[PDB]
């Protein structure tokens, strides 16, 4: 999971 | 927005759609190319091809279970492109590149047409 | 194999499937959550959820145009998860995280359950 | 396009  | 994103989600979705295709689950159309028949999901075909997008948004053609392609279309070129639609992988070879490019131009798959033009220009 | 790969293909496919959902094109099921109704594509639901995969591979349920979820399921939690299925983006907030995790456990969306457990553990 |  990432900060888009 | 303040959303988080799962990097592998799109790839995992496409992998599962290909698993459904391989098991013939919820396929809703057959694409006829000369003597050869290819089963697929209309939504995936539309998502990948400008030609299928136009066909299946048509109020009459959207309900057809069989689509016949132009007799000039090569079944092997179509097979390679259908595999690309469901995997992101293109089996581009010296012996098939002309048939693949011609099929991609007909199907309106701009990114495939672009890599074929570049590979032909190099040779 | 000797294939080449188009990096953005899976993301572009998912973006187009979400465009079809937003325009209600080729949607083939309605998911009922309490009073709320959500239109979707069975193949995308199966590709994202262990629960929908089980439902639509069933020889009788595969033909249903309406699926009613357990009355304990929160419509907002479902909406956030349906958006994630079609975009890879999860709108996870302090006020919705419990409903999102409970809905993801019911839908069998393992990666969403994992990030919810981690975000709850941090607080 | 890449070599996967
Ligand atoms: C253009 N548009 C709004 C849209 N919405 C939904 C879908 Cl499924 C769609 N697909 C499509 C259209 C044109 C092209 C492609 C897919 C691939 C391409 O090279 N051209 N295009
Ligand atoms: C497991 N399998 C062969 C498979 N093939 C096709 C599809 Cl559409 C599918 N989808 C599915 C099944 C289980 C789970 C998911 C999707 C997401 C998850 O967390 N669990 N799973
Ligand atoms: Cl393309
Ligand atoms: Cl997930």
């Amino acid at each position: 999971w990432v900060i888009p | 927005d303040s959303c988080i994103q799962f990097t592998r989600h799109a790839s995992d979705v496409l992998l599962n759609l290909n698993r459904l295709r391989s098991r013939d689950i919820l396929t809703d159309v057959v694409i006829v190319v000369s003597r050869e028949q290819f089963r697929a999901h209309k939504t995936v075909l539309m998502a990948c091809s400008g030609l299928f997008y136009s066909i299946f948004t048509d109020q009459l053609k959207c309900n057809l279970s069989v689509i016949n392609l132009d007799p000039e279309i090569n079944p092997e070129g179509f097979c390679i492109l259908l595999d690309f639609m469901y995997t992101s992988r293109l089996n581009l070879r010296e012996g098939n590149i002309m048939a693949v490019m011609a099929t991609a131009m007909y199907l309106q798959m701009e990114h495939v047409v672009d890599t074929c033009r570049k590979f032909i220009k190099a040779s």
